[PDB]
């Protein structure tokens, strides 16, 4: 069980760790988060008490280094940094741990939510979507635009999600216009899965990462990407069976975890109604259709 | 964006452009079977493509053999339309190619956009005007060539005849659209109006009676008169 020590909490902030969150008061004696489960990526995120504008956070994996959070008063944000002195890290963590200045990652033992939301998410892929190679962790915030958004403006601060565009030469074979537009199986299986992602696990990993950035930061471009990746599968007549069953599980847990009060902005009516009720896969997502109908029947 | 009454003059500027109407591409008669069920029998169709500045009409004739063995024909018809329009554009040099294509039905937007991906500089636009190009098959020589076709065929006729020798495109489009609009509301009356005088001859080589200027004014008045009445006759006003 790993630890993210905090140098201090000089400004009042709501701190999130994965799906959990807690309120820290200005100058409260808060010095980090302990008992973080090894084996998964994690996200630690921030919403300042004074500026609900800009949720921001850091994706990280404690197996890849020792990470701490220090408020930077010039840039006005909680930065994550790596401790390169392993002796300093053990000493600082033990110190704070003995004084009981840390919150415990508060996971219920029965509870597989975080695993289910991050099953296919790997740090190495996150770092190719979020390009900042000198750090082992990745910063994301509410306002970052996607590479696809920039084509329709700072490239260094972009989310480099795989571009999906249903009316594009990549998606449409010459001579198969109608066939490829109404059945996107070619685009899914040959162009995206075989050509770009290599396998369905990398596809699902980007889909899950896009959802999490939409949910935790309200990142609009991430929400677009999540929906595009769902729609591409649902609009394909030919999808591997294991992929459909896994997607049903993936979406089920995403819909289960979404705040009930954010469904008006995070869920696209057209996509979901098409996917659940009109598309080729309208009968393949039983668990997702059941939870959507009982939780958000208004959307449908 | 969409084309409406506010940008009703853009049609006659110097950007080479064509309209596309697909309403007569997939045509059927509906009939009873021996068992009492209903079946359809396709008849030949056409895509009504119109250069509204010059009046050139490419009546690409859709022979019923294109539907043989196909499903979801009403959907296919829209993609067949887009395929044929794209093929038309490709046969021309770049300078001769148009700058915009306006579809009369919004359902043509996605099929045409997808077929025209190779042509990123050609704008595909819908319109809000209620345009009467479905009544093109009420023009006798156009209906005749469509119904006689035994194979796919291109029948390109300038629908303005030599009207551009005496009037502007704006007025020519107004005459053509009122002529077509009348035929759609009451084909019999409209046709009576156009031929009631035996001495005025649809010349063999033109699709319209050789009217003088004065006679066109009368004809136009009679056509606006028909549309008015039918409106009342329909709504009882
Ligand atoms: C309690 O001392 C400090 O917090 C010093 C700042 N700092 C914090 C955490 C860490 O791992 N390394 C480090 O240098
Ligand atoms: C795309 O072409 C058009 O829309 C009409 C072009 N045009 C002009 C003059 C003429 O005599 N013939 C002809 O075909
Ligand atoms: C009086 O005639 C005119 O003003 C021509 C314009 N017009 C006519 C018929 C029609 O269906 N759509 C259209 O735009």
């Amino acid at each position: 069980m790993n630890t993210v020590p905090f140098t201090s909490a000089p400004i009042e902030v709501t701190i999130g760790i994965d799906q959990y969150s807690f309120n820290v008061k200005e100058n409260q004696p808060f010095h980090g988060i302990k008992d973080i489960p090894i084996g998964h990526v994690h996200v630690i995120h921030f919403q300042h008490a004074d500026n609900s504008s800009m949720r921001y956070g850091y994706w990280f994996d404690c197996r890849m280094g020792n990470f701490y959070i220090q408020y930077d008063p010039k840039d006005g944000l909680y930065k994550m940094m790596e401790e390169r002195d392993g002796a300093k890290f053990e000493n600082i963590v033990h110190n704070f741990k003995e004084r009981q200045m840390m919150v415990s990652y508060p996971k219920i033992d029965e509870d597989d939510t975080w695993y289910n939301l991050t099953e296919f998410v790997q740090m190495d892929k996150i770092r190719k979507i979020v390009r900042k190679d000198e750090n082992q962790f990745s910063y994301v915030d509410s306002s970052m635009t996607t590479v696809q958004e920039n084509e329709l403006s700072d490239p260094a601060h972009s989310l480099n999600y795989t571009v999906i565009n249903f009316k594009s030469r990549e998606a449409i074979r010459p001579g198969h216009e109608m066939e490829d537009f109404l059945d996107k199986s070619y685009y899914l299986n040959t162009v995206m899965l075989q050509g770009i992602f290599k396998n369905s696990s990398n596809y699902f990993g980007e889909l899950q990462f896009a959802f999490l950035n939409a949910m935790f930061f309200g990142n609009y471009g991430s929400s677009l990407q999540w929906h595009a990746m769902i729609e591409l599968i649902c609009s394909s007549a030919t999808v591997p069976k294991h992929m459909l069953d896994k997607l049903d599980e993936i979406l089920y847990y995403q819909i289960k975890t979404l705040p009930e009060q954010y469904s008006d902005i995070l869920l696209n009516e057209r996509v979901w109604n098409i996917c659940l009720y009109s598309s080729f896969q309208k009968n393949s997502l039983h668990n997702t259709e059941k939870i959507m109908e009982n939780k958000y029947p208004e959307l449908l | 964006g969409a084309m409406n009454s506010s940008n009703y003059a853009e049609l006659f500027n110097n950007d080479i452009k064509l309209f596309v109407d697909d309403t007569n591409v997939y045509r059927v008669t509906v009939h009873k079977t021996f068992e009492g069920n209903v079946a359809t029998k396709a008849i030949n169709g056409c895509i009504f493509t119109l250069n509204p500045k010059t009046g050139h009409l490419f009546l690409k004739i859709i022979h019923t053999s294109v539907w043989a063995g196909q499903k979801r024909l009403s959907q296919l018809a829209k993609w067949k339309t887009a395929e044929e329009v794209s093929a038309l554009v490709r046969s021309l040099p770049k300078e001769e190619q148009p700058k915009q294509i306006i579809v009369t039905r919004k359902a043509m937007l996605d099929p045409l956009e997808v077929h025209m991906l190779d042509f990123p500089n050609i704008a595909i636009r819908p319109t809000e005007l209620r345009l009467p190009f479905s009544a093109a098959m009420s023009i006798d020589k156009l209906s005749d060539v469509v119904m006689k076709a035994t194979e796919p065929q291109m029948v390109l006729f300038n629908i303005y005849d030599d009207w551009l020798d005496r009037i502007s495109s704006y007025t020519a489009f107004s005459r053509l659209t009122l002529l077509l609009r009348a035929l759609k509301t009451n084909e019999e009356s409209a046709k009576m109006i156009l031929l009631s005088d035996p001495t005025i001859t649809i010349k063999s080589y033109h699709l319209w009676p050789s009217f003088t200027d004065e006679q066109w004014i009368t004809i136009e008045s009679q056509m606006r008169d028909l549309i008015l009445t039918e409106y009342g006759r329909k709504y009882n006003v």
